[PDB]
């Protein structure tokens, strides 16, 4: 069985074949736009591609149960402290449903090889993307499944570390009632993994390692003059 | 954060 809690978190999923090829369109457009001479980087259509996964997470927290209760300057809050957290998470159950040995699959449905991204991305992306790839294959190993996922991605939004909200109790409501959904989860549908729950919630301050040196990585290429909202959210 | 507020706030 499944918590009503959880179905409830299960409705608010946005319509991912629609999100991806929206986002697809959009970095179409742009290439398609820009002539011979002013091709954009590897890294830059990245942070383009990370840019538009940001609108939609955006607008899918926005309709989100819980979350549009919130205040908007507490909104604002609780997005600005995960935002990074969220395109990690994302990525990472991207590559559990669909990856594949020696390649990544990216949020506009396109499959590139390992080898093509490790060459261009530098020491400290491909540590980074490299730890994460460790974390797809316990994810993988502990058989992830989207009920699991959208509750991580419930605990990551409703951070118990973010400050001077307006109503902190539902911040603190909603990481106890979703945690408890969580342990009561994996229980009733994983019942010979003791580990399951633990291992989970132990992904939880990797991903947010992984995602904090990621932006202060990203923040370093802005002031280089390497790199929206993907900036704003940096700034902020 | 004006675009984040805006985001947030945008009736389209
Ligand atoms: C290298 C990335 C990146 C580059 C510039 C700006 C943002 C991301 C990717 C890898 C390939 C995907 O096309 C990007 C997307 C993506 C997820 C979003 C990361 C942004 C958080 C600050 C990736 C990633 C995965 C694991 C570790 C580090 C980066």
């Amino acid at each position: 069985s499944i918590p009503h809690l959880i179905l409830e978190l299960l409705k608010c999923e946005p319509d991912e074949p629609q999100v991806q090829a929206k986002i697809m369109a959009y970095l179409q457009q742009e290439q398609a736009n820009r002539s011979k001479h002013e091709k954009l980087s590897t890294f830059g259509l990245m942070c383009k591609m990370a840019d538009q996964t940001l609108f939609s997470i955006v607008e899918w927290a926005r309709s989100s149960i819980f979350f549009r209760e919130l205040k908007v300057d507490d909104q604002m809050k609780l997005l600005q402290n995960c935002w990074s957290e969220l395109l990690i998470l994302d990525h990472i159950y991207r590559q559990v449903v669909h990856g594949k040995e020696g390649s990544i699959f990216l949020v506009t449905g396109q499959q590139v090889d390992y080898s093509i991204i490790a060459s261009q991305a530098g020491a400290t992306l491909n540590n980074l993307m490299s730890h994460a790839q460790e974390l797809v294959a316990k994810l993988r190993s502990l058989q992830f499944d989207q009920r699991e996922f959208v509750c991580l991605k419930f605990l990551v939004l409703f951070s118990l570390d973010v400050k001077n909200l307006e109503n902190f109790q539902l911040v603190e409501g909603v990481q106890e009632q979703v945690n408890a959904a969580l342990l009561d989860y994996t229980m009733c549908n994983y019942p010979q993994q003791t580990e399951k729950f633990g291992q989970l919630l132990l992904r939880l301050p990797e991903i947010r390692a992984i995602s904090m040196q990621a932006e202060e990585y990203l923040y370093y290429k802005h002031l280089n003059g390497d790199v929206n909202l993907l900036i704003e959210m940096l700034h902020a | 954060n004006a675009l984040l507020r805006y985001l947030l706030d945008k009736d389209d």
